[PDB]
DNA sequence: AGGAAAGTCCCC
DNA sequence: TGGGGACTTTCC
């Protein structure tokens, strides 16, 4: 009897949602999703069918995944946890009513002493280590099935982890996403002032990935000219070919340093010199 | 008579409101005054004067009328956003330096409203002129920590009511007033109150300085309808416009309006529009106007960029 | 659901 | 005595 990840939730592109925004309004979508055919997150029991409980509930993203301080919402969620019973005639079950309620960073003692006050905790991680701060920027949710043994008693399966979901809000745990884009022509030389609307990103941390297999360059810009977190504005790189005679066509995309994400990229059109 | 005089009112413009939170010592209302190598700051100047008197400064509104406002002056001599420095020698010109606003959370705007009616319907100095006129009455005399008419305090305090819903914490005005020796002693005597400019809190998005900070092309053709990109600061999608104009010969300007949509203003700090028809596209010779940015409500404007509107 | 406002933090 | 950018929460 073991429970597998048929699913697993939208990493990144959720934006976690403070307790406060008009409760609900929305779920936790899985990686594969899209509006005209929509998922939820689930699991495949395998090796039983049958009567018992599906408890999930959030845990850190890294080591010692500790109860992590935010909240799992929606139906028959409770204490931080969802849990119920999981339909018997069938072994593949679906959650489309998770929800992840983030705390306020002031009110995050009071939380991690209720993942222990309400008994939470599937790893068992030592009070020692729960003390260490969180970040309450990525979530792993946590399935842990209950099935029933060869006499019929419950089964403890084993728990199993999800992909991270990183929060939206963050503008660090973001998803880099280019918006509109002054041009894309250049040169083989190079050094041309492209502007790019980027959606909210960070001067410290971020910086256009001129690449296309065979090469990669970043764009010549400072952080000063990070305009707002939302406009940078580069200089169009020198190709590694700097004598092109016919158009190579490139790709850029704003690429984030510490995660290293990067994103769907654009077509930039470096031309003959 | 005697009366004060504003010998220099407040920036202004340009002076953001610090929550309480935000810690102190961290800017000084300023004076009208940039003039280069030199700080200035707001001060004020009794006329048909008295010698020795002493001044109090304090916040109200902005409206039609002169009510009480619930940020509060913070600052050296300030003391429940009020300010008691003394202009009582033989020179009356009495200035307010290194003041400060306490931007007052939403949270709690009734609160330190009725706090602030409360503290002044008993002192007549403060006339019910500010809280409820149906208070009118009081003068000066005295009465510390003096009970209220306990139907008084609801006049007074449901007054701090219908008052904070119309209260806008984005704007103030210096309402300062002074006070002269009366009966032997006692700065006892009101000498009528004067009101300052008005001060427009910088942070607030509707209060931001339209700057122009960078832009795709100086120039373009006169044919109109050229994409350009300008990057400029906290601009309101729906209330905002580009502006190019050039003023020909004595008096007589010209206009054209970069063409757009609130779509087309990305995160509040830029702005994709198209260029548009100069005055004429029969032009031999370069022509040269200028852009700047544009609040639709208020019509402030920016410090402009030039164009250069070339030929066909 | 985004986007913004309202409010806090924090650093040169 | 200074001020500004952007982080976090809340509003809609």
């Amino acid at each position: 009897a073991y429970v597998e990840i048929i699913e697993q939730p939208k990493q990144r592109g959720m934006r976690f949602r403070y307790k406060c925004e008009g409760r609900s309004a929305g779920s936790i979508p899985g990686e594969r999703s899209t509006d005209t055919t929509k998922t939820h997150p689930t699991i495949k029991i395998n090796g039983y069918t049958g009567p018992g409980t599906v408890r999930i509930s959030l845990v850190t993203k890294d080591p010692p995944h500790r109860p992590h301080p935010h909240e799992l919402v929606g139906k028959d969620c409770r204490d931080g946890y969802y849990e119920a019973d999981l339909c018997p005639d069938r072994s593949i079950h679906s959650f489309q009513n998770l929800g992840i309620q983030c705390v306020k960073k002031r009110d995050l003692e009071q939380a991690i002493s209720q993942r222990i006050q309400t008994n939470n905790n599937p790893f068992h991680v030592p009070i020692e280590e729960q003390r260490g701060d969180y970040d309450l920027n990525a979530v792993r949710l946590c399935f842990q099935v209950t099935v029933r043994d060869p006499a019929g008693r419950p089964l403890l399966l084993t728990p199993v982890l999800s992909h991270p979901i990183f929060d939206n809000r963050a503008p660090n745990t973001a998803e880099l996403k280019i918006c509109r884009v002054n041009r894309n022509s250049g040169s083989c030389l190079g050094g041309d002032e492209i502007f790019l609307l980027c959606d909210k990103v960070q001067k410290e941390d971020i910086e256009v990935y001129f690449t296309g297999p065979g090469w990669e360059a970043r764009g010549s810009f400072s952080q000063a000219d990070v305009h707002r977190q939302v406009a940078i504005v580069f200089r169009t790189p020198p190709y590694a070919d700097p004598s092109l005679q016919a158009p190579v066509r490139v790709s850029m995309q704003l690429r984030r340093p510490s995660d290293r994400e990067l994103s769907e990229p654009m077509e930039f059109q470096y031309l003959p010199d | 008579g005697p009366y004060l005089q504003i010998l220099e009112q407040p920036k202004q413009r340009g002076f953001r409101f610090r929550y309480v939170c935000e810690g102190p010592s961290h800017g000084g209302l300023p004076g009208a005054s940039s003039e280069k190598n030199k700080k200035s700051y707001p001060q004020v100047k009794i006329c048909n004067y008295v010698g020795p008197a002493k001044v109090i400064v304090q916040l109200v509104t902005n409206g039609k009328n002169i009510h009480l406002h619930a940020h509060s002056l913070v600052g050296k001599h300030c003391e429940d956003g009020v300010c008691t420095v003394t202009a009582g020698p033989k020179d009356m010109v009495v200035g307010f330096a290194n003041l400060g606003i306490l931007h007052v959370t939403k949270k709690k705007v009734f609160e330190t409203l009725e706090a602030r009616m409360t503290e002044a319907c008993i002192r007549g100095y403060n006339p019910g002129l500010l809280v409820h006129s149906d208070l009118a009455y009081l003068q000066a005399e005295g009465g510390g920590d003096r009970q209220l008419t306990d139907r008084e305090k609801e006049i007074i305090r449901q007054a701090a009511v219908q008052q904070t819903k119309e209260m806008d914490l984005s704007v103030v005005r210096l309402m300062f007033t002074a006070f002269l020796p009366d009966s032997t002693g006692s700065f006892t005597r009101r000498l009528e109150p004067v009101v300052s400019d008005a001060i427009y809190d910088s942070k607030a998005p509707n209060a931001s300085n339209l700057k122009i900070v960078r832009m795709d092309r100086t120039a373009g053709c006169v044919t109109g309808g050229e994409e350009i990109y300008l990057l400029c600061d906290k601009v309101q999608k729906d209330d905002i416009q580009i502006r190019f104009y050039e003023e020909e010969e004595n008096g007589g300007v010209w206009e054209g309006f970069g063409d757009f949509s609130p779509t087309d203003v990305h995160r509040q700090f830029a702005i994709v529009f198209k260029t548009p028809k100069y005055k004429d596209v029969n032009i031999t010779k370069p022509a040269s106007v200028f852009v700047q940015l544009r609040r639709k409500s208020d019509l402030e404007t920016s410090e402009p960029k030039p164009f250069l509107y070339y030929p066909e």
